[PDB]
């Protein structure tokens, strides 16, 4: 039927949080049912579908969209990849599910970009993001385009800053600030947590990463010692958006409903509930 | 492929200056040394040709070059961004740039035009070329916490605040029933244009001006007797406006995305928006 939509998501707290079923075989509290294809091992395509329960910022958006746009859905978690890369000229992750028509739309912390926009249609953004900078409280830095980053050798002592390699951020820095990229390789971090330890332990002066993620981390940092730059200095501003199949008849209503939520204060209520920290 | 572009005076996004005696725009470079790209824009002074430049005009030029189309620019005749109003009843109509797009007087809106639900029901917006929000501008010395200040929430004739008539801020305060007390005050004092309002703040004829942070923060960095306060509270964004039948919808939005990703928007933001 034209009203029951197949929808794909991806576990990535706090935007999507996956829990197990009630020890009453149903999903309770503020969670919706979501299935997952669970592999038998790591050297096979064989698997089984398993019932889960999903919640979070993006899931609450999906609940809002369902009552407003008036559609029902069957939610499932992506297994072949994460958000979506073109690997061997084939899209995987959430983007792949939409491009190859296995899903009507993708709900999660999916960044809108030009490359993905040529194979899917994105909704309007429901959360701003971009490339931001996080420092210890006290460090004077504007943003990515600061000369202390582009020409770090012009200042003494030079800033020590890095990112997590093989991500969107490193790719963007490589194409835009070649020398900055070369300098950053000796300071790159294994992951977000190791970066934050590096900032606090004095081993690193600045960490360059996804804007929405750094704000979420700064809001709940123990001691409120890590802070991010002002939103007005985020580089290459964009948003998280809902991906739909190109030419989808749902894009217009999804957009109107998202823009209503921004205007309603509903989107702010969700930000306060899921993303706003104590700092 | 001769598109009719409508825009509005609104620094730093669109500057409007007279032409020289010979009907051309004076050559000019920025403080950083880049050429200032100026286009002829006709508008009210009868209609006269004027000189237009700024953030949004740089954007137009990038878009017309990427997708390879020609254009002619004019300033919106009523000077308004655009809301929907009832006629006389029964029928409704948009005013401002919104009205000129939907009536055919314009094929595309290139301006600091806010993306909202009311407008998006009738036109196609691009992806945001500028993310921002609403904030409050006050004379340096006026003390208010922000939009929840008691002097804003329990208004009176002693502390006067307002915004621009027929704008996104007017919509935002008119559509929400819970903002009825604030709107009932502002409708007594709203200004025809953002420039008059900002000047009225300096003149102490207006005490607080609610408007776009990308404009208000620019103004605060220029006129150091003015400050903003409270931070943001309606994180919106500016987008190109098009009719739903436009064959350019796709490439305009791809072009904007690419221009964020390659630092082009960073160049415009640093040239026109950021100061100290
Ligand atoms: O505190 C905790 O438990 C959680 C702490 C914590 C750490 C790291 C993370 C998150 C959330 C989301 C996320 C997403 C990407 C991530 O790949 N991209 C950004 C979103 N967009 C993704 C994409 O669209 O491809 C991608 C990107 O754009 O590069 C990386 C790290 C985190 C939360």
């Amino acid at each position: 039927d034209d009203n029951h939509l197949s929808i794909v998501t991806l576990e990535e707290a706090p935007f999507v949080i996956v829990e197990d079923i009630d020890p009453t075989e149903t999903c309770v509290r503020n969670t919706v049912p979501c299935r997952k294809f669970v592999k038998i091992n790591n050297s096979t395509n064989e698997g089984m579908n398993v019932k889960k329960c999903c919640k979070g910022f993006c899931i609450d958006i999906l609940k809002k969209l369902s009552r407003t746009v008036k559609f029902t859905y069957d939610l499932y978690l992506v297994t072949n990849g994460k958000h979506g890369k073109k690997v061997n000229n084939v899209w995987n992750g959430m983007i792949g599910e939409v491009v190859y028509q296995r899903a009507v739309m993708a709900v999660g912390s999916l960044t809108i970009n030009e490359e993905r926009s040529e194979v899917v249609d994105f909704s309007v953004p429901f959360v701003e993001t971009g490339i931001s900078v996080m420092v210890s409280r006290g460090t004077q830095v504007t943003g990515l385009s600061d000369k202390k980053f582009q020409r770090p050798h012009d200042y003494s002592p030079p800033f020590r800053f890095g990112t997590v390699p093989n991500g969107s951020t490193e790719r963007n820095i490589r194409n835009n600030y070649p020398y900055m990229h070369q300098y950053m390789t000796r300071f790159n971090q294994r992951g977000v947590e190791d970066a934050l330890v590096s900032l606090k332990t004095g081993k690193l002066d600045a960490f360059i990463y996804d804007a929405a993620v750094l704000n979420y981390k700064a809001g709940r940092d123990e001691g409120c010692k890590l802070v991010t730059i002002g939103s007005g200095y985020i580089f290459a501003t964009t948003g998280y958006g809902i991906a739909l199949q190109k030419g989808s008849p749902w894009k217009r209503q999804i957009d109107l409903a998202l823009l209503q939520f921004v205007g309603d204060g509903e989107m702010e209520e969700l930000e306060t509930l899921w993303l706003t920290g104590i700092c | 492929t001769r598109l009719k572009i409508v825009t509005i005076h609104q620094e730093p996004f669109v500057y409007v200056k007279p032409t020289m005696s010979d009907g051309t725009c004076k050559e000019e470079f920025t403080v950083n040394g880049d050429p200032v790209k100026k286009v002829i824009c006709t508008g009210p002074n009868h209609t006269v040709p004027q000189c237009c430049y700024g953030f949004c005009i740089d954007l137009l030029i990038k878009l017309a070059r990427t997708m390879n189309f020609t254009y002619e620019v004019h300033l919106v005749a009523d000077g308004k961004f655009g809301t929907q109003e009832r006629v006389n009843s029964n029928k409704k109509e948009w005013n401002g740039m919104m009205g000129e797009l939907l009536s055919g007087q314009a094929d595309m809106i290139v301006a600091p035009l806010t993306i909202n639900n009311e407008r998006a029901q009738y036109i196609e917006f691009s992806k945001p070329f500028k993310y921002q929000g609403l904030t409050i501008l006050v004379k340096k010395g006026t003390r208010i916490t922000g939009i929840n200040d008691p002097r804003l929430r329990n208004p009176s004739d002693k502390f006067i605040y307002a915004t621009v008539k027929q704008s996104s801020v007017d919509i935002y305060f008119r559509r929400q029933v819970e903002l009825s007390t604030m709107y009932r005050h502002m409708e007594k004092h709203n200004y025809e244009s953002a420039a008059e309002a900002i000047q009225a703040v300096r003149d102490n004829k207006l005490h607080a001006f609610i408007w776009d942070s990308a404009v208000l923060e620019f103004e605060a960095s220029q006129k150091c007797d003015l400050v903003t306060t409270g931070e943001l509270f309606f994180r919106s964004g500016f987008g190109i406006g098009m009719r739903k039948d436009s064959p350019w919808k796709q490439n305009v939005s791809l072009s904007i995305l690419k221009s964020h990703e390659n630092g082009f928007m960073e160049d415009l933001d640093k040239t026109w928006v950021r100061y100290q």
